[PDB]
């Protein structure tokens, strides 16, 4: 779907969840 | 341990 | 899972909770890629060794669910399967090699807060993210220690790893069709998968657009949470030609 991907309580919203943060910063 | 699901499902 | 967290609500809307009809027990996690299809690892589905082998009308797919055991009225959605597809090359006799399965669903699953599909990778996304040390993100309603069951999802963060340390802890053969993950000795974190996490996801927030993508399936691993052992998933990439055959014949 075009929308895959997005949580509607989170990216749709703007809203980071507690631990993505972790998966982004080992994208090194 | 698991809660029973409506009857509609397991029909 | 052993030593994740409780998920927050809504924090993985893909999950799929595979349950048996009877007796009503959870079976497998699984994930939702479309609003009729769910895919999930083929020895949820079929593994002669252990005399598994259902048909459609054995299961049911539950959708939106984060209590384990609740039935979570008007949250969760119940599903029944129109067909099981299986990898016609799954290796159920040696390695688990090409460990994949997907269900058409009889009906078309209504997207909420709760409900919506992941992301499967293209090459390039593959390709980027799938690197030794970078993290995706494995949930599931499996057990919280090998030798106990949680109330809610649970989630863990687990680090990819390298090709030869993934071979050099364990003496099954290691195919293409697999990467593993998990913590060093070395590292002090922990975490797994464990039995009744079988057929989740493991996902990955892409950075270059914000996106959830699933690389992974929870397939095997020797124990759980083992110094010195990782678990291992099926590479959904490597056998996404076989997923885009299904889902376009059927
Ligand atoms: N122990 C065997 C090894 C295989 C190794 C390949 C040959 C068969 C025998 C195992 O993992 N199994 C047996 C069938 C189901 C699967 C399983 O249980 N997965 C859940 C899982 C998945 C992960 Cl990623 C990590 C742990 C676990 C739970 O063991
Ligand atoms: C699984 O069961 C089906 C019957 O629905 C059968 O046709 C098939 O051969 C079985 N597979 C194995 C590996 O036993
Ligand atoms: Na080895
Ligand atoms: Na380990």
């Amino acid at each position: 779907e075009a929308d895959c991907g997005l949580r509607p309580l989170f990216e749709k919203k703007s809203l980071e969840d507690k631990t993505e943060r972790e998966l982004l910063e080992s994208y090194i | 341990d698991f809660e029973e699901i409506p009857e509609e499902y397991l029909q | 899972i052993v030593e994740g967290s409780d998920a927050e609500i809504g924090m993985s809307p893909w999950q799929v909770m595979l349950f048996r009809k009877s007796p009503q027990e959870l079976l497998c996690g699984a994930s939702l890629i479309s609003d009729r299809w769910v895919l999930t690892a083929a020895h949820c589905l079929l593994y002669p060794p252990w005399d598994k082998n259902f048909t459609e009308n054995d299961l049911l797919v539950r959708i939106g669910k984060h209590s384990r055991t609740r039935y979570e009225r008007n949250i969760e959605k119940i599903s029944m399967l129109e067909k099981i597809y299986i990898h016609p090359r799954y290796n159920w006799r040696e390695n688990l090699d090409r460990d994949i399965a997907l269900m058409k669903l009889k009906k078309p699953v209504a997207f909420s807060d709760y409900i919506h599909p992941v992301c499967l990778p293209d090459r390039e996304t593959a390709a980027s993210l799938l690197q030794a040390g970078y993290k995706g993100r494995v949930t599931g309603w499996g057990n919280l220690k090998e030798t106990g069951q949680p109330s809610v999802l649970q989630v863990v963060n687990l680090p990819i790893v390298e090709r030869p340390v993934c071979k050099d802890s364990t003496r099954i053969r290691i195919t293409d069709n697999m990467f593993c993950a998990g913590y060093k000795p070395d590292e002090g974190k922990r975490g797994d998968a464990c039995e009744g996490d079988s057929g989740g996801p493991f996902v990955m927030k892409s950075p270059f657009n914000n996106r959830w993508y699933q690389m992974g399936i929870v397939s095997w691993g020797e124990g759980c949470d083992r110094d010195g052992k990782y678990g291992f998933y099926t590479h959904v990439f490597r056998l996404k030609k076989w997923i885009q055959k299904v889902i376009d014949q059927f």
